[PDB]
């Protein structure tokens, strides 16, 4: 969906480092904590909320908004022509509402990489253009 | 307690809000100093009358809404003396203060996604499924300062994914965060002048991304407020009669 | 306002309070004798809470540091004062104690012992710190014991052994036993005290000696009022 | 706005609050300098590693919750790097910065007395009226990261009245005032090194005081989330085998 990746399917291969940012777009009285982890490649979804604390993550409060932009240390191509990043979001706690809010809001992600970020071997993929009449 | 006054029409704001004002490509609104010939006929240069603080009528915002979008400078195109120099000139030129403002309560929720197209042609149905070529209308390319509601929000009603728009100058208004945003556009053409009426240098979207929500009991639509400020208007051309 | 020293936590525990009473009577149609269990001759382990109110009084705190004065009247349970030479042994923590009148540890030396008549005046010595610990402590949220986690099969919760002062061994000099009944009142006054980390004072009722266990019937420590709004 | 970040884990957090950060008895955590021979294999002192933001598993506050406690370092014993160390070293020593946070909105009511209190020992009921000394368990005793809720908040679970429980380390979590508190807790022991897995040094205490209360619709349930970093551990031991 982002422009980036759409951006790579013009390439082969590609490296650096990603930035995604989450966007609270709820009531301003709703309020609550998130857990989220970035589990490096070769590693298993963490089992639960407990063992993804253990690794690398930022625990989200509703204090603040939307500025928690998560970063991915490093991607790679070395191979491809569990061997991939993961990031989960975990219920810290749950959703806190008063009388009179709505008790669901969405949240909204945004990505993009990095300025050490850095692509390699030209190459044209495709959905079609129109044929002649 | 911020009155913010330029002319003859005021407007109360805040400002400068979550990410403060929005420059669209990094540069503000300039005369031209370069084009064209450069003739004694030459750009005519008002302020601050025409210049001035236009507020459009107000959108209402709903659960159900798709989103909405004006065309630039079509949207003044008949709105007061600003309106009278784009008809009765030949070739026009100008950047745009747009500000977009929602009035809603801590109890609300919601995320608009505000931003600036440039040349932003519409394409519409062809037949659910199906090839026949038909073009839109005056009442969907052009549609005045009144704007228009998005059929298809998720192609911006253009066959180009709305999750990539970002690509464009834009801001969010989240109504958990803020609730205005502000864009400022230089004139972006090929040309150094064109035709106020007959070309949209950009158009305006303004396209729910998280959409309203609120309890029963409160108020069920949300105000959109835009007020725009022509910043660098030129008209060259000269006399016309339409 | 002048002076605060009465507030100051040697003048707050420092005092000869009578912490327990050895009875040795003659033989003869009673019972039991005891007391403290002599077949003709006490072992008193040290223990501060003798004196009553002592318990809840440094339970005010979780760890102290502290000398001991004791302090040993002997006299016939009439009060009368009889020609007898007593002796009072204190055994070291460490040390094995007496198991009768004719054991061993009564001529270890290494058990300093004190050779006293009743016509003397009460015997009169000092304790020094004892612990191999840094504090007392009232307060031990463990088990002492460092073997296999996850068997405790002994409700030993709570207790800490650190905290082991001696032992003191009451007993009538010779080969016979006396020709007179006596009671040996121990008396302890504490020294050079610290006290470190303050908690509340009990609330509740005590029920044993090892453990802050209280009964199901909680109680508050007064609730006089019938409502909030009057006051006879 | 503001995010700390300490080590691998990172925290959003509103700080500092009410009345400040309550350090201990006025006593930072400090290393150990001092005891104990000091031989060459003594401490391991790790950083930042094992010493990182750990956040323990949400409590729900209820209408009717008595309250919880958590004992010291028996919490991390099993959790993480933290809970490596612990087990397989023999002599142990650390500081504590514990953070406990609330999520609650403006309609939301009542108030947490947060404290720690030293070698806390807990005593059971003996019946209800009767004299039978039963031990806690180790579920009761060490109740591990989940912690374990009090029978009998007014004796705190020990025959000693929670009214005096403020003349150890403490700070209120009061929704209407505050939401967050933070206690800094020094080593205190008799001894400079003790067991990690056989000895508490202290328990954390956290009682609604003021009940938790709401008009019906509300969020029934206010999390507790608790975020504690060891700061200065000390690891003397060396190798052993669970």
């Amino acid at each position: 969906s982002t422009l980036l990746g759409q951006l790579c399917g013009y390439y082969t291969q590609w490296s650096g480092s990603l930035e995604v940012t989450f966007m609270f777009t709820g009531s301003f009285m709703a309020t609550g904590k998130m857990l989220i982890a970035y589990t490096p490649p070769g590693g298993p979804l963490p089992k639960d909320r407990a063992t993804a604390m253990l690794g690398t993550h930022v625990i989200w409060d509703f204090g603040l908004q939307s500025s928690v932009t998560l970063v991915i240390p490093w991607i790679s191509n070395t191979h491809y022509r569990y061997t991939t990043g993961l990031v989960s979001i975990w219920y810290q706690t749950n959703y806190v509402v008063p009388i009179g809010a709505p008790n669901t809001a969405y949240i909204i992600a945004l990505a993009a990489a990095q300025k050490n970020f850095t692509m390699q071997l030209c190459k044209d993929a495709s959905d079609i253009l129109q044929t002649g009449t | 307690d911020r009155v913010a006054q330029l002319t003859i029409g005021n407007s109360t704001i805040t400002t400068q809000e979550a990410a403060n004002i929005i420059v669209g490509y990094g540069e503000w609104p300039s005369y031209c100093s370069d084009s064209d010939a450069t003739a004694v006929d030459k750009p005519t240069r008002p302020d601050v009358s025409v210049n001035r603080f236009y507020t459009l009528d107000t959108k209402l915002w709903e659960k159900s809404s798709k989103g909405w979008y004006w065309k630039f400078p079509d949207v003044l195109t008949e709105t007061g003396v600003f309106g009278q120099n784009a008809q009765f000139h030949y070739l026009y030129r100008s950047g745009f203060c747009i500000h977009v403002q929602c009035n809603a309560s801590k109890f609300h929720q919601g995320a608009l996604l505000v931003a600036v197209l440039p040349e932003y042609v519409i394409g519409t149905v062809a037949g659910g499924t199906g090839t026949e070529d038909s073009h839109p209308p005056y009442k969907q390319t052009q549609p005045g300062a009144d704007g228009f509601e998005l059929q298809h929000p998720y192609v911006l009603d253009a066959g180009i994914p709305i999750s990539q728009l970002t690509v464009c100058p834009h801001q969010w208004i989240n109504l958990r965060t803020n609730n205005c945003a502000t864009i400022i556009v230089p004139y972006i053409n090929a040309l150094p002048f064109d035709s106020a009426l007959n070309h949209c240098n950009f158009g305006l979207l303004v396209v729910p991304i998280s959409p309203l929500d609120y309890d029963q009991g409160a108020t069920p639509v949300i105000p959109i407020t835009i007020t725009l400020a022509p910043m660098c208007s030129e008209f060259a051309g000269l006399r016309q009669a339409v | 306002s002048h002076s605060t020293a009465e507030t100051t936590l040697d003048s707050f525990f420092s005092r000869a309070g009578l912490v327990g009473e050895i009875d040795l009577p003659l033989e003869g149609t009673e019972r039991k004798r005891a007391r403290l269990t002599p077949n003709g001759y006490a072992n008193w382990d040290i223990d501060i809470t003798g004196y009553a109110q002592m318990r809840r009084k440094v339970e005010l705190f979780t760890y102290m540091r502290f000398d001991a004065e004791f302090t040993f009247v002997a006299c016939t349970p009439t009060g009368e004062v009889v020609p007898q030479l007593l002796q009072y042994m204190f055994v070291p923590p460490g040390a094995p104690k007496p198991d009768s009148r004719e054991s061993l540890a009564w001529q270890t030396a290494t058990n300093p012992s004190v050779f006293v008549k009743l016509s003397d005046p009460p015997a009169q010595v000092s304790v020094p710190f004892m612990s191999p610990a840094s504090a007392y402590q009232w307060f031990y949220d463990g088990y002492p014991t460092f073997g296999e986690h996850k068997q405790e099969k002994d409700l030993e919760y709570g207790a800490c052994p650190n905290n082991m002062m001696g032992t003191f061994s009451v007993r009538t000099v010779g080969t016979s036993k006396s020709k007179y009944p006596l009671v040996v009142r121990i008396y302890m006054r504490m020294k050079h005290v610290r006290a470190w980390i303050p908690r509340p004072m009990r609330n509740q009722n005590y029920l044993f000696k090892a453990n802050p266990n209280y009964a199901g019937n909680s109680i508050k420590p007064t609730g006089a009022s019938r409502t909030a709004i009057t006051t006879l």
